[PDB]
């Protein structure tokens, strides 16, 4: 048993949403068995929008009665999820499960898929170089890092390498955060002060492997010998 | 309508020990139809107990559930590494149903000093109009701290968003950034911007920060 889910991954504010529900391997045909639909705001909790039992017997949330509909098709066997009056609030990973009698609930989750409901565009990422001011306290390490901003969707995987190509282990990786109708992200590294204050390498490249764009920048080091 | 509070909302626990998870109903459930679930960030969530007392094919028998009414709780026996993840406790007799808050387990480590960096804007991100001052907080223990900015001895609010990292796997250690945003405008009419961090294991609060000009 298994499910799928499916949709777009970019919805403007006030319009429609429309996820479909993949499921393959059982029949809407005995007693107990449903499926409902579960969203989770980065952040929060579980919460749940709407149940489907057998004999064409649907439930509805008080708290969003008379703004979502539940229809499904048993010769395509999936449940079809409508959603309309879109806020930026609202934006969630949505997920469908299924209910294997009447005590058994949610015996078996799918993937989900996120749908991101923002009025801007999915425009490509801009990186910005960050030179460390530290000074009169050189400490352990120095930090660099790299300001990866407007971006959508969130999807992002930072590497950092040195001038001849290297490799770094950083794994400092920062979630995103929406301000303004935009996420935001910050990605640092450590280095060695010793490194810095030795080979002429002078500064090192950030890159961003997201699909709107293939742009990397390079942050130079502040350097302090 | 059944409101769901789950407490305490992060609780520290070590390898080992027993965990006990606390689920709060605003009334009575009838059948005592209450179900647990565990949840790992990435993944999907996945079921562990129905009913509160049955467990489901797939679940270790570490896990047991117990107490009626209003008042359950979930006990753990042999804590794993890979458990320290949130869990929580929904009722299935509303009809429709609710979902609670949930906690969130970590694990249990010594106090670390954490390490704090200012990057003051570039040039080029000047040219646009908008400048991003970040403070960053590495290595530090608990995960609870306190980030305030001062800047000409003003003390800013409601222009902080402030973004946390999840535990470390090798670590156990946290880490969290905040970005500082205002018009460029504004910018240019202040000379030092310093962000305030304050800490358990620090004797006195650290204050970094920088020159106009000089960076
Ligand atoms: C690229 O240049 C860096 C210099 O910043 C090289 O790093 C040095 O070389 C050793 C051996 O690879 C590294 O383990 C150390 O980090 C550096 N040495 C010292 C003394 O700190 C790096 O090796 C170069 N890359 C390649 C492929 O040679």
């Amino acid at each position: 048993v298994t499910l799928k889910e499916s949709g777009p991954t970019l919805v403007k504010p006030t319009q429609t949403l429309t996820l479909t529900c993949t499921f393959s391997g059982f029949s809407l045909t005995t007693t107990g068995e449903g499926v409902g639909w579960i969203r989770q705001p980065p952040g929060k909790a579980l919460e749940f929008l709407a149940f489907i039992y057998w004999n064409d017997a649907k439930r509805y949330n008080p708290s969003l009665q008379s703004r979502l509909t539940i229809t499904k098709d048993a010769s395509k066997k999936q449940v079809v999820l409508t959603l309309t009056n879109l806020d930026p609030v609202d934006t969630a990973t949505y997920y469908c499960a299924r209910t294997s009698g009447w005590d058994i609930e949610f015996e078996y989750w799918g993937q989900g898929t996120l749908v991101t409901v923002s009025s801007g565009s999915a425009s490509a990422p801009t990186l910005f170089p960050l030179v460390s001011c530290e000074n009169s306290s050189p400490s352990s390490t120095v930090a660099v890092g790299c300001l990866a901003q407007d971006f959508l969707p969130d999807s992002i995987t930072f590497s950092w390498k040195y001038k001849n190509n290297s490799d770094i282990s950083s794994t400092r990786g920062f979630p995103s955060v929406l301000r303004g109708g935009k996420y935001a992200a910050t990605s640092q590294v450590l280095l060695p002060s010793k490194d810095v204050m030795q080979g002429t390498d002078e500064h090192v490249v950030c890159k961003v492997q997201h699909p709107n764009g293939n742009k990397e920048k390079d942050v130079p080091l502040p350097v302090v010998i | 309508e059944i409101v769901l509070t789950q407490s305490p909302g992060t609780l520290s626990l070590s390898p080992g020990e027993r965990a006990t998870l606390s689920c709060r109903a605003s009334e009575t459930v009838s059948n005592d139809k209450v179900a647990w679930y565990q949840q790992k960030p990435g993944q999907a969530p996945r079921l562990l107990i129905y009913g509160a007392s049955s467990r489901a094919t797939g679940i270790p028998d570490r896990f047991s559930g117990s107490g009626s009414g209003t008042d359950f709780t979930l006990s753990i026996s042999g804590l794993e590494p890979e458990d320290f993840v949130v869990y929580y406790c929904q009722q299935y007799a509303s009809s429709p149903r609710t979902f609670g808050q949930g906690t969130k387990v970590e694990i249990k480590r010594t106090v670390a000093a954490p390490s704090v960096f200012i990057f003051p804007p570039s040039d080029e991100q000047l040219k646009s109009g908008t400048a991003s001052v970040v403070c960053l907080l590495n290595n530090f223990y608990p995960r609870e701290a306190k980030v305030q900015w001062k800047v000409d001895n003003a003390l800013q609010s409601g222009n902080s968003q402030e973004s946390v990292t999840e535990q470390d796997s090798k670590d156990s250690t946290y880490s969290l950034s905040s970005t500082l945003t205002l018009s460029k405008a504004d910018y240019e009419k202040h000379k030092v911007y310093a962000c305030e961090v304050t800490h358990q294991g620090l004797s006195s609060p650290v204050t970094k920060s920088f020159n106009r000009g000089e960076c």
